[PDB]
RNA sequence: GCUUCGGGGAGGCGGCAAUAUCCUGUGAUCCGGAGAUUUCUGAAUGGGGAAACCCACUUACCAUAAGGUAGGUAUCUUGUACAAGAAGCGAACGAGGGGAAGUGAAACAUCUCAGUACCCUUAGGAAAAGACAUCAAAUGAGAUUCCCCAAGUAGCGGCGAGCGAACGGGGAGAAGCCGAUUAAUGCUAAUGUAGAAGAACAGCGUGGGAAAGCUGACCGUAGUAGGUGAUAGUCCUGUAUUCGAAACAUUAGCGUUAACAUAUUAAGUAGGGCGGGACACGAGAAAUCCUGUCUGAAGAUGGGGGGACCAUCCUCCAAGGCUAAAUACUCCUGACUGACCGAUAGUGAACCAGUACCGUGAGGGAAAGGCGAAAAGAACCCCUGUGAGGGGAG
RNA sequence: CCACUGUCGUUGAAAAGCCAGGGGAUGACUUGUGGAUAGGGGUGAAAGGCUAAUCAAACUCGGUGACAGCUGGUUCUCCC
RNA sequence: GUGUCGUAAGGCAUGCUGGAGGUAUCACAAGAGCGAAUGCUGACGUGAGUAACGAUAAUGCGAGUGAAAAGCUCGCACGCCGGAAGAUCAAGGGUUCCAGUCCAACGUUAAUCGGGGCUGGGUGAGUCGACCCCUAAGGCGAGGCCGAAAGGCGUAGUCG
RNA sequence: GAAGUGGCAAAUACCAUGCUUCCAGGAAAAGCUUCUAAGGCUAUAAACGAAUCGUACCCUAAACCGA
């Protein structure tokens, strides 16, 4: 369905690896939904950025860091990010 | 809850007893009245926001039972009661006189 | 707000809900990239989507 | 020298885990006792 | 288990009592046996695990009257 | 957090914990009733599994690609390959199936502990029992249950240690029936789950601050409440008193519906032998009850009991089923109380506690409350490393 | 993989080790992973060994505040 | 603290501190009196500024930074391992990985350094591994067998 | 902006799940190849796919087991 592809992409990644990949190979780095597949990432990117064609999706899960605060021991959310290669 | 924002009250208890003012803020049991119960704040300066800093003089919350609504006619401290107008309106009235206004 | 939503057809409630989900994605991208000053549109848009889904459930149930 | 613990996750979860407890009447009584005491850790 | 179908005879608990009156927990078991009973009205043998008290009950009441009670009571 | 129905009336977006963007008389926050949504695991139920995961099959539909939406798919029981149930969890109390030892006997085996702890099965708001095959022996009573007596009596007992009635009396509650069953539905009444109003104090001195002091008032169906800058009936929240329900729950009464049940007087029964158990009662002169084993009647011209047993007399009819109350209890809800504790106390736990920590695990298991009335939580300057810490200032 | 001798260490670097030597080193060998045997039970080329630094009867909880003719302790004052 | 009073347990008065409660008298009830129990909990002494600072592979110096440098960075030299004290994993751990920043505590000293604090970043697969298909030991096990109950066993299977 | 090919030596790795011997006589099941039972397949390509989870880092250790 089309109401699932809107929630697949959670936000772009802004870091030096992201910027280097975008400059050199023109790949987009996204934070994606933790339950999203590579096929849904392909469809979401091509749907929401009209005029672009996805070549390859590489995905990974990254664990959240244990960051204490006051007397507590919490931890950040896990999250999944995708590297999306585009037809230039 | 009987004193709202905007009505004029008289301070009946504390260092500022006998002074009048307009109610700025009402919390559960504490009230803030402009011009009365003024503290000195040593505000630490900061560049992240637009406030300069310095020594400031701002009004502090005091207990709501230390203030009384000021009668607009007799110019004296008075209590507040409620009236059930047959037209279908619940208005605060003064306890002593009993007129609708405030 | 709900006043001008209760008298909308099921079809146009669906069509407006889809636009609201698209707007939610746009808000998410703008907030992640820093182009969202008033940071309450996300809350209001999410509440509107919840309202739309409530009304769609009601109109599909009765 | 070699010490007593010598950890192994498969062995731990197969001898003490949630399914091993739930698979016996006495393990379920273990779990009920832990829940009545209010332990935040039910099983290994 | 070791329970008579028609009489409900099951192991009973009690004491071994010695001459010095020492008491040890014991059981009394039913005299259960496996017996094939001829049922004329079904033209068939039915094999029951039954006590001898139940066998006397079959003698006095008939296999049909006991089989119908077994079926009513359950396990059949 | 969404909708809605009510309440309410100026603030609000839960706490540490503020800030930002904002919302709110077009009625927000908030409170109460109903509804919608309700990921995954877990009885977990489509199969599996190292819980929060892996892998499916199928029906309808959609898409054209590698999928999506809405379902179905565990097992067992009862009914005609189909419908209805059940499952698991969870305080104590009930009923039932099994059942110790430490201890006491100044040792110890009978005995005690004790039918206790514990294990196991399974209910209900209670359960069980219950209407005489019961007692009594008086001038007879009249089901069951519970309480006070009878009474530490009569007895039982290596007649040791110990165990320990009954009759009958005074009470609580009373009921007797042959469906005194369960589950819905609709009216009627009541209650509950938010709320509303609610009297009456001024002056003077002290004081940082007045509620305390002095003087004089007032309300009271409201005067020993909690707060408020010190001790307030008249400052606030309250209290006495009088009151509200759109919605849903519960209780009772009447009516209807559908599920089950509806005996007809009772034979493998009563009694007996053997071995045990229960009876206060340990085989004892041992009645009575239960039954593992082996037997086995009479059947109202009959049979059971009245503590070996017989006769006489009295009483009652087993081998069909049910039955409220008085009784037991507290995971809990409301109200109220305490010659109960007050931070080594009281819960282990006043605080981010069944936590930290210890243990493979079952399991064990802490410490830790208080600025001030209000943060007014010390702008700024100085020493110092832009640190700690301090001295001024405030 | 073992553990024969000695020194050291013995509030250790270590709740059994280090160093110098020593034994077996294709076998009745050593070792990884998973599994089985559970308390009067197991397992034992047998020392009552071992069964989570616990073993002539594990550990945890319960009976349980076991019992203790034994040891310790037992808190203000004065008068006879 | 002081004074004062009583045979005593103790009473009373009062200076200072303290900042919000206390309690005459007579009755009444007790969690009613502590130096000992190798008592329990917390705090703090003595030992004592004593032992020790954990492999005897080893360091010297010049610069830099810094409040401060034996220990950090860079350089030169020296030394040690090199069937490891180098490298790749599994198990186990779980962010310890990298950068910036800080030095209170932690690090047996100092620290500008760090596996420490804080804030960011980082793990990309049709071919590697898992998952998946298959089964071993061994589990569970429609029905079935056995057993007071709980349960024990076991076939087809289903896991492993 | 350079070279990049000859000799010799040589594993415990490979040929080799081989070979030779011995007795203590040496997993299973599937994938795979065939055969049929009840009742699509083989070549040729062309286009398009191959999901999910792990992957940092230590690992004779300062990161695991030994407080």
């Amino acid at each position: 369905n089309n109401a699932r592809l809107y929630q697949v992409l959670r936000g772009p990644v802004f870091s030096e690896k992201s910027q280097m990949l975008g400059d050199s190979l023109g790949v987009q780095v996204f934070k994606i939904d933790s339950k999203a597949t590579k096929l849904e990432v392909k469809k979401a990117v091509e749907l929401m950025f009209e005029g672009v064609e996805v070549l390859k999706v590489n995905t990974l899960n990254v664990k959240g860091k244990t960051k204490r605060f006051g007397k507590n021991i919490g931890r950040r959310n896990d999250y999944k990010k995708a590297y999306v290669t585009l037809k230039a | 809850s009987k004193l709202r924002k905007g009505d004029t009250v008289i301070v009946i208890a504390g260092k500022d007893k006998g002074k009048q003012g307009t109610v700025q803020a009402v919390k559960n049991d504490r009230i803030k009245v402009e011009g009365i119960n003024i503290v000195t704040k040593h505000q630490k300066p900061n560049q992240a926001t637009g406030v300069e800093g310095g020594i400031l003089k701002q009004e502090a919350f005091l207990h709501i039972s230390n203030v009384a609504i000021l009668n607009a006619q007799t110019q004296k401290a008075d209590r507040i009661t409620y009236q059930f107008g047959e037209d279908g309106k619940k208005q605060r009235v003064y306890r002593s006189n009993g007129e609708v206004v405030a | 707000k709900i006043s001008e939503l209760r008298d909308k057809s099921l079809e146009e409630l669906t069509q407006l809900l889809d636009e609201k989900q698209l707007d939610a994605f746009r808000i998410r991208m703008a907030k992640a990239t820093g182009q969202l000053g008033n940071t309450h549109e996300v809350r209001v848009n999410r509440r509107a989507i919840a309202q739309l889904q409530t009304l769609i459930n009601e109109k599909q149930r009765g | 020298m070699k010490r007593t613990f010598q950890p192994s996750v498969i062995k731990r979860k197969r001898t003490h885990g949630f399914r091993a407890r739930m698979a016996t009447k006495k393990g379920r009584q273990v779990l009920a006792r832990r829940r009545a005491k209010g332990r935040h850790r039910l099983t290994v | 288990s070791r329970v008579c179908q028609v009489t409900g005879k099951r192991p009973m608990v009690g004491n071994n009592v010695s001459h010095a009156n020492n008491k040890t927990r014991r059981r009394f078991l039913p005299n259960l046996h496996h017996h094939r009973f001829w049922v004329e009205s079904e033209n068939r043998f039915v094999r029951l695990r039954i006590s001898t008290k139940g066998m006397r009950i079959i003698d006095k009441l008939g296999i049909d009257k006991v089989l119908v009670d077994l079926r009513a009571q359950g396990q059949k």
